[PDB]
């Protein structure tokens, strides 16, 4: 029981960020790319931090 | 400076030109009342000023103000035209003459090859065949005529245009003779008709009257296949084509749609264009069961009558307030037009004859009525709602997409990488899921829940693929127009369709821009950018310099954009296409079909329905915003009409057109999809759509995508009541499964049209191509409309135009499945441009008709011919590689590929002299009294020795024969000249590529010079592997374009050095023959070749090396299965040879299907072990870098050279050591690379001549043959393609059945042994000239590809 | 008191996945004034099925958005998939003379 | 295990605070970006210690 | 264990809260709420930079 219901917690609590997720990715478009504000949301990735350390060299 | 015009239509019959013109010539609105009907009169172009002027025309204008003429639209003077029965005894006498002429021509030319054919298959006009064929085309029918009239007409109304505006500019034709009762004012800037009889006038544009010439020619096309075919089937009823049209039917079709168009004025296309469906509802009644079919004929008579309806509507809105509004017929407001429609259909269905051959022919009357006169800045308006519209999603719609297609992406990684994908976020997942991470494995689609959909959009990976470092020029560089910067978008319109204030802008405006930005074009746009350099593409989609870009405008014209912006659209495409596609290949158990049309489906996306998909790939790539570009960016530029005559109006002092307010063909705000940008992203996204309701309604949707039509297949096991049937069931699934489609496309933002999908039981038009029951119904006909003199060249090529008329014209034959009716047809429109329209040459008056003639006189003393009529007959059948007319080698109608293209000349000539020579083809070659087969082959081998840069040569054309023995191409003619223009480009890369490219192509030619046997592939595979095969990819696309030195001069006209260059190239190509085959005893033999004992293959085996002087080529030469197989049709105490048999049991297999597997001829693969490493950190243009490099150590290895060989070739592209090299090299199996090496030059499958359905009715066994070709050469590889012997017996099988109506039960093909050598994988002696090796990488280093880095090498593990 | 503790937790986790399935997200689109975009709006069901009918979200075809929003079936939708399609009045005139 | 639960419920109680505050309209939102920039990038310099 | 689920569900639900934030501060404001989440990022970058070029 106890270590079970938890599974339910976690299955649920899942879904619960994959809504939000689709959610942050979808509202950060067309209005956020214009104001410089989509890379805060969808944070910075590879490309990106390997010409911010060519920079930090 | 000449200028060419076009001599078909090659374009859009523009609706703004024609309105700008004939508005400024009436004083009134002419078509529609909108700007371009104002600016054109109040300030118009110099061109029509000119045409106005002129006296012709200043008197009809004044005879219209008086009213005694009606103005009319471009459509009645169509059908005014195509129904053009003017006669005397001057006209249809002299049009009937020559027509009896040409038949009787085209017969006699094609009667040798028949000749041939029927000798060979063992079965002047010398053919009982075409003797019988030629009595009964004796007399061409008046509806033949008719057209064959009207397109002689207006082509030499067009052709005498055509030559005088090249001799002089600003020429304009004003011709009242050539059409009885028709006054043409002709000139590339418009038409304009005056019919006296019945007093009336159109404006158009010249690209209307091409598109009437091009009606002319396609009914004229259309009558001619039908009047063979049909004369064909009355004597055989298997030798023409399948269809059986009446044309009587076919060209009251002609009119009715005529009529259509004539009531209906532009608008009327609207209703043609429903003809489609109503052809496709005529199918299905055939093959569907009634619900299905009753359905979609219901759908599409609604269709029909919308679209008549919505045509009226807009006929009677346009029309109110210009010039044409008493032109409206009274049967349009009367709505008895209804009865001419019921006509025209009910005419349709007649022409069909419920008869599924036909009515998938009769697709060709979609094409057949001309083009309509597009609205550009209405097409806009109609887009502009879709656009804007606001979307309204369920957060959880939004997560179940995201989540399909994150699955697609983990299944395609564990699929191809063996691994779940490098997740950023793991911890997201529950335990049953994070489990699945571990174990590097996914749950089926049936364990698949929608929550496990929902928790899958969670997830974030780490890059996993990697961006392209230096641009690829061969994908940024194109022949096709690039949209100004924003602030220059002005510069699309007329200075005189301009306001001043924006005039005196944009004169300052260029001021300040860059020579690049100024272009025009694409080419132009690279070529002129002196600061390009190979990573300015990988740096802006790393910094995003295309978001919030002040330079960002989306012009229709097709849509386009500057090219900072172009580059990102192409990158992002590129990316998925080479990354990302592996993981969607698709780009009573009921079952059900649902076909789709996405054309607008582009439209309704957005930003949150595109980019939750598009977002997990910029992850995989470690990029921001790449693949989400276009929905973060066009919502804020303007998207505008810039059409030259269509401009907008610009309120006073505003020059930024952000500021400019929206009005028709102008508008901002668009959200959501300009179409062909990113369609490979939302391809992938409707497969996941089609995975997420697979799920929801516990259905298996296979999917099939392919452009602007997807063909769901759907299933789903459910055992059935009492009293319900297999159809009912299908039925019932399909439109519950339709429901669900409608429901889950709209929950995002897509609402589906009833219109524009449809269900049925059997994927019926899958690919535009009516399958049914496995058996194949084509379009044959449809794609041979545009058959006519000077088709698909550049400046009319007397070659290419042959090249393109033998090429089309053979869809008769491989779709068609008829041999002799694709014969007649080519001959027909061979001799049409040989004998009658070559005097007529546009740029050479008759320079090459008197060449012709004389290589004809060469031609009758050679083969001591009693006429030059008989010498063209000869002309026009020998093949064009030896300097003939014959584009269609005799091989090819049996099958489609060969690896030695001299052979089969070689052959083919041999079989077409024998009809003068009366050889039999079946028996050996032998002494014959007479030599001319002799004199021909000892012409062909006995020649002077020139060879000059032998493997530079060999190396980009293996076949190459050198020694001037054989015809050259515009590539190498044109190169020397677009070098030179491009050694002055202002882009480095280009320019001191070009001054180079002569050095570099002298030691390129070094490299390889100094091994004793020559491989002309390997050559080929060297050559790949080098930075110049990249090189002179650029310089042989530059060199088809029309004009080589102006590229960089801003001009539409040909230099005069262009056409001089041309002129040679065509004389000498004209006149090969002569050098190829002189009379001088041929060059002094006085004793001719003997023909005893000869191997046709050893002989090309020779003339290939003597034209060279190589001692040795190995790889190329390869038997004929024409020649080598002898064709027996019972099996005798021999007991050999291939057997090709009959597994039908009727004995007519055309248009049937059986029980065999399709034959496609695969090439037996290239075994080989690949190693383990992580493909994905290598960018594919670094994969097929090694794969190249692998075959070299595979072909190579035996040179004493070999360790530096590919040490400098593995350092000086990869960037590796050879060592570090070696370990990613697939390491080869395969011992004979001359038998299994694949590349470029070599064929990759060797399918029939015969569509693949057909195949399925024969068996073929090849073991008697392997008995015979194994005690002689063993295990040995020998030199007879295997799969072309398969590929020549089945084809045999069709054609033997065309000429006997009747299939034979079997054919035993028996080879020539003579023909056959042993192939076996040489030893390189010498050494490679590794210095050389080195000058061309380094002097070709700006197309070298990337380098394997250090970064990159470590995780490549 | 860990199977009452544990209940009230898995409480709000029905609401949190209640409130968060029904959330509709209207696209992002040009102001009213078409002077500008405005962003992707966010908003419960209900409260959107109002906004569409006060067109306070420019969208045509509202009452197509409303229906589909709602878990309802409009008279366009079940036309269009229909198993029997009408003929319109002029496509029977033309299907009687085609016959 | 009590006070697990507790602290899961007060966060869970805290998360609608948010989710209401959602459906009715940095430094937090600004220290997930630099952690996880700073995790991939401490990723990109374990490739850049094997060179 | 249940100390393995009791925590992960902390580093669930954490991630739950962060993806809250950043939804909340982008719809929130703008032109103060957001020259904030620019102004912010110049400094991510510009401290990124100031960590590396020292270890
Ligand atoms: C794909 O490019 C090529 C392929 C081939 C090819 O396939 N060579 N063929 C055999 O090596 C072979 C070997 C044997 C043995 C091993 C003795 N039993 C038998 C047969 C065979 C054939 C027909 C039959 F009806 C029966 C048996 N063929 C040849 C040349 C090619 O292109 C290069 C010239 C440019």
């Amino acid at each position: 029981n106890i270590t079970a219901r938890l599974d339910r917690i976690d299955e649920k609590l899942s879904e619960i960020l994959g809504m939000l997720h689709t959610l942050v990715v979808a509202s950060a478009g067309p209005t956020s790319a214009r104001d410089g504000i989509r890379d805060a949301m969808i944070g910075l990735r590879e490309e990106m931090i390997e010409k911010i350390r060519t920079e930090a060299l | 400076n000449v200028y060419l015009t076009d001599s078909y239509l090659k374009g859009v019959i523009s609706f703004s030109e024609c309105n700008a013109l004939g508005s400024y010539i009436f004083n009134g609105p002419y078509l529609k009342n909108d700007y371009t009907n104002l600016i054109s009169r109040q300030n118009p172009l110099i061109e029509h000023m000119n045409l106005k002027k002129l006296n012709i025309t200043q008197s009809l204008i004044s005879k219209y103000h008086k009213g005694e003429i009606k103005l009319e639209e471009p459509t009645y003077f169509q059908s005014l035209l195509m129904t053009y029965k003017s006669m005397t005894s001057s006209e249809q006498i002299a049009t009937t003459n020559l027509l009896k002429k040409i038949i009787r021509r085209a017969i006699e030319i094609s009667d040798v090859k028949v000749y041939a054919i029927l000798n060979k298959l063992g079965l002047t006009i010398k053919t009982t065949l075409l003797k019988k064929l030629m009595c009964s085309m004796q007399h061409p029918p008046s509806w033949l005529i008719h057209w064959f009239n009207l397109y002689t007409k207006l082509n030499n109304i067009l052709t005498q245009y055509r030559s005088n505006e090249v001799k002089n500019h600003g020429f304009t034709l004003i011709d009242n003779q050539t059409l009885s009762g028709f006054q043409f004012i002709l000139n590339q800037y418009g038409c304009i008709v005056y019919h006296k009889e019945l007093k009336r006038i159109t404006v158009t544009t010249y690209n209307q009257f091409l598109t009437w010439k091009d009606i002319s020619l396609s009914r004229l096309n259309v009558c001619l296949i039908t009047w063979i075919s049909n004369c064909l089937n009355t004597l055989n009823k298997s030798l023409g084509l399948r269809c059986g049209f009446n044309n009587v039917i076919l060209t009251q079709l002609f009119l009715y749609g005529d009529c259509i168009l004539k009531l209906f004025h532009n608008e009327g296309f609207y209703i043609i264009k429903e003809v489609e469906g109503f052809i496709m509802s005529l199918i299905l009644n055939i093959t569907e069961e009634d619900q299905f079919r009753k359905r979609f004929y219901n759908s599409m008579l609604n269709n029909i009558t919308d679209a008549a309806n919505k045509a009226q509507k807009n006929l009677l809105s346009r029309v109110c307030h210009t010039l044409l509004d008493k032109t409206v017929s009274d049967n349009i407001i009367n709505g008895r037009w209804i009865i001419l429609l019921s006509k025209f259909l009910k005419l349709i269905k007649l022409a069909g004859d419920n008869n599924l051959n036909n009515l998938s022919e009769l697709y060709f009357l979609f094409r057949i009525f001309g083009h309509p006169m597009v609205d550009e800045r209405q097409a806009m308006d109609a887009v502009k709602i879709n656009c804007n519209e606001t979307k309204f999603y369920l957060l959880s719609s939004l997560s179940m997409l995201r989540g399909a297609f994150i699955y697609r992406i983990i299944k395609g990684f564990v699929n191809n990488y063996n691994r779940w994908p490098t997740l950023r976020n793991a911890i997201v997942l529950p335990l049953r899921w994070l489990t699945y991470y571990k174990l590097n494995t996914y749950p089926s689609l049936l364990e698949l829940t929608e929550r496990d959909l929902i928790v899958l959009s969670g997830l974030r990976f780490y890059r996993e693929f990697r961006l392209p470092k230096k641009v690829d020029l061969e994908m940024i560089i194109n022949d096709k127009a690039i949209s100004p910067p924003k602030n220059l978008i002005w510069t699309s319109f007329p200075r005189n369709y301009m306001p001043s204030h924006i005039q005196n802008y944009i004169e300052h405006e260029k001021l300040k821009f860059s020579e690049s930005d100024k272009s025009r074009r694409v080419l132009e746009y690279y070529l002129r950018d002196n600061k390009f350099n190979e990573c300015d593409l990988y740096n802006c989609v790393v910094n995003q310099s295309y978001l919030n870009n002040p330079n960002h405008v989306v012009s229709l014209t097709f849509a386009m954009q500057p090219g900072m912006f172009r580059q990102v659209q192409i990158l992002a495409e590129k990316m998925i296409a080479e990354n990302i596609l592996q993981f969607f290949p698709e780009s009573y158990i009921s079952k059900c079909s649902i076909i789709t049309d996405l054309s607008k489906f582009n439209q309704a996306f957005r930003y949150e329905t595109s980019c939750i998909c598009s977002d997990v790939l910029d992850e995989l790539h470690g990029v921001q915003s790449l693949f989400s570009w276009l929905h973060l960016t066009i919502p804020h530029v303007t998207i505008i009409c810039t059409y030259r005559h269509a401009p907008p109006y610009i309120g006073d002092h505003i020059v930024d057109l952000n500021n400019v307010d929206e009005q028709s063909g102008l508008y901002r705000y668009h959200m959501g999809g300009i179409e062909g940008w990113c369609q490979k992203l939302w391809t992938i996204e409707a497969i996941s759509l089609l995975d997420l309701i697979s799920l929801k309604g516990k259905f298996s949707i296979t999917a099939l995508i392919n452009g602007d039509n997807q063909s769901i297949d759907i299933s789903k096991p459910i055992r059935l009541m009492e009293g319900q049937t297999h159809a009912q069931a299908d039925y019932l699934l399909a439109l519950n499964s339709l429901k669900l489609l409608y429901k889950e496309y709209a929950g995002i933002g897509h609402k589906l049209k009833g219109t524009e999908t449809y269900i049925s039981r059997d994927m019926q038009f899958m690919s535009k191509t009516i399958q049914h029951n496995g058996v194949y119904y084509p379009a044959s006909i449809k794609k041979v409309l545009r058959v006519g003199p000077w088709i698909n060249t550049i400046l009319d090529d007397f070659k290419v135009s042959l090249e393109s008329i033998g090429s089309l014209t053979q869809e008769l034959e491989y779709r068609g499945e008829s041999l002799l009716c694709s014969l007649i047809f080519r001959n027909v429109w061979l001799y049409n441009q040989i004998a009658l329209q070559l005097k007529n040459h546009a740029l050479c008056n008759n320079k090459l008709y008197l060449d012709i003639l004389k290589v004809l006189k060469h031609l009758k003393t050679f083969f001591n011919l009693d006429n030059i009529d008989t010498a063209l007959t000869l002309y026009m059948n020998l093949p064009m590689l030896f300097g003939g007319g014959d584009p269609n080698l005799l091989y090819r109608s049996f099958y489609r590929r060969t690896p030695d293209f001299l052979t089969e000349a070689i052959v083919h000539s041999v079989f077409i002299l024998s009809y003068y020579t009366n050889h039999d083809l079946k028996d050996k070659l032998q002494d014959l009294s007479d030599d001319r087969l002799n004199k021909f082959l000892t012409c062909i081998i006995t020649f002077d020795k020139n060879p000059n840069a032998e493997f530079v040569t060999l190396m980009r054309d293996p076949q190459a024969l050198g020694s001037e023995r054989q015809a050259k191409i515009t590539s190498e003619i044109n190169r020397l000249a677009v070098t030179e223009v491009l050694s002055t480009a202002p882009n480095k890369i280009f320019s001191k590529s070009a001054q180079h490219y002569t050095t570099t192509e002298i030691d390129l030619n070094d490299i390889m010079q100094n091994i004793e046997p020559t491989y002309p592939h390997g050559l080929r595979v060297v050559y790949e592997s080098l930075p110049f095969y990249k090189a002179e990819k650029i310089v042989n696309l530059i060199s088809g374009t029309k004009s080589i030195t102006n590229i960089l001069e801003k001009t539409s006209a040909i230099d005069l050095t262009d056409i001089d260059r041309a002129t040679e190239m065509m004389r000498k190509n004209i006149t090969l023959l002569i050098r190829i085959l002189p009379l001088d005893c041929n060059r002094d033999k006085r004793e001719i070749l003997s023909m005893e004992n000869l191997s046709i293959t050893e002989l090309s085996k020779y003339v290939r090396e003597r034209s060279w002087s190589l001692s040795n080529i190995v790889g190329v030469t390869s038997p004929s299965i024409m020649y080598t197989m002898d064709i027996k049709y019972t099996t005798s105490t021999i007991s050999s040879g291939i057997i090709i048999e009959k597994y039908n049991v009727n004995s007519l297999t055309r248009g049937e299907r059986g029980p065999t597997k399709p034959w496609v001829g695969s090439s037996t693969q290239e075994k080989k072990t690949m190693p383990v490493y992580n493909r994905q950190v290598l960018t594919k243009k670094q994969r097929d870098q090694i794969d190249l490099l692998a075959k070299l150590d595979w072909v190579y290895a035996s040179i004493d050279n070999k360790d530096e060989f590919m040490e400098e070739l593995s350092i000086g592209t990869l960037g590796l050591t050879y060592e570090k090299a070696k370990k990613l090299f697939p390491q080869y199996l395969s011992v004979n690379y001359l038998h299994r090496l694949t590349v470029s030059s070599r064929p990759c499958e060797f399918p029939a001549s015969i569509p693949a359905y057909r195949t399925t009715n024969y068996h073929f066994d090849t073991s008697p043959i392997n008995r015979i070709l194994t005690e002689k050469y063993g295990d040995e590889d020998i030199d007879i393609v295997f799969q072309n012997c398969i590929s020549f017996g089945l084809s045999l099988m069709s054609v033997v059945e065309q000429f006997t109506n009747v299939c034979p039960n079997r054919i035993i093909l028996i080879p020539k042994l003579n023909e056959i050598h042993l192939m076996k994988p040489p030893i390189f002696t010498g050494d490679v000239d590794i210095h050389k090796l080195k000058q061309v990488i380094q002097k070709q280093h700006m197309f070298l590809p990337d380098k394997i880095s250090l970064t990159q090498y470590v995780e490549l593990f």
